[PDB]
């Protein structure tokens, strides 16, 4: 039950640092 | 089904939160905020172009990600590409590859902007999450002739009304009555009870006409409401 | 503020607002649909108005946010005078936007008032 909302979490951030990172290879 | 497993669990959530992402980042990139003390205030949009650029990015390629491995695990990849959500997600993703294509090396005016308006459209793929967009498909599937009915009388009282407004309010001296194509502003904001106060009649004739447009106007939109609710 | 939220001690006194609380109880999820709904209305309005007429001499749609009053004004059927679409292109969508706004915000006033 949770388990599965502990997995949703733990992807976005991934997609976060990315771009954060074009945002310091401005 | 998401709840067939986890992973359709957490894909389905993953991709449920980069259309919100998108859409409002659609959005700020007109709030003008950052003073720029050294010229006028720049929109968020082109201040930080980079920024909103590559999260405009970012979430094309997700989506693509998505719609293509969706299309892949279709029986009828063909009936699959008349299904609705493909139109939605094929017009939703385009204007974006069609703008780095016509990026502002190639541009106008007045045809760029009728591609920055179709991002929008993206957010109807909250359709495969709630499904009160879904079930209001549905019911206009259903319920599109009534609604046929309904532009077409609205068509009608516009037309007369408009007209006899105009003959009526013609000759006077500020006449912002000026043209049949002019008074259907005014018909259609009475018609419907909006009353912006802009153009309103001073003649004697005007008034009268008015009036009864607004109620006549009640009326005809109360034709559809009641069996659009009802189904 | 919060010197009037006391008005609610009135709940022990008429029947009909603690009923008008067990019948919003009984509509969790309609609402949040229309919540939803609304929502997604005003901004696909909004936006669509604002591209319309972002460009014009007098143009008051700087801002979507600065269309949002302009959406929700004509969408609930107010119509104030403070914006007024002006180009050929902006009149269409806001005529539009009231029909459809109509449409949008009667699906539960029924149910709520059959509950």
């Amino acid at each position: 039950w949770k388990g599965i909302a502990i997995a949703l979490l733990v992807i976005l951030v991934i997609c976060s640092l990315i771009v954060t990172s074009v945002i310091l290879l401005t | 089904n998401p709840h067939t497993s986890t992973l359709a669990l957490v894909f389905y959530y993953v991709t449920g939160f980069f259309i919100a992402v998108s859409v409002i980042t659609n959005v700020v990139e007109t709030v003008p905020c950052g003073t720029v003390p050294g010229s006028k205030e720049l929109p968020c949009g082109e201040r930080y172009s980079v920024a909103f650029f590559c999260l405009d990015t970012a979430c094309v390629m997700i989506f693509t990600v998505e719609y293509l491995l969706r299309l892949f695990a279709a029986p009828s990849r063909y009936r699959f590409i008349r299904s609705v959500m493909s139109i939605i997600d094929v017009v939703a993703i385009m204007p974006y590859y069609i703008g780095l294509v016509m990026t502002n090396n190639e541009d106008v005016s007045g045809a760029f902007v009728t591609l920055r308006v179709f991002r929008v459209f993206r957010i109807f793929k909250f359709s495969r999450h709630s499904q009160g967009l879904r079930i209001l498909g549905y019911t206009l599937k259903s319920c599109a002739s009534e609604l046929g009915f309904l532009l077409f009388s609205l068509t009608m009282a516009i037309i007369i009304f408009a007209t006899v407004m105009f003959y009526a309010e013609k000759g006077s001296s500020a006449s912002k009555f000026t043209s049949i194509p002019a008074s259907f502003w005014y018909t259609i904001v009475t018609m419907t009870t909006l009353g912006y106060g802009d153009m309103v009649p001073k003649t004697i004739a005007g008034k009268i006409f008015g009036s009864i447009c607004s109620l006549s106007g009640v009326l005809v939109i109360a034709l559809p409401v009641p069996v659009i609710v009802s189904n």
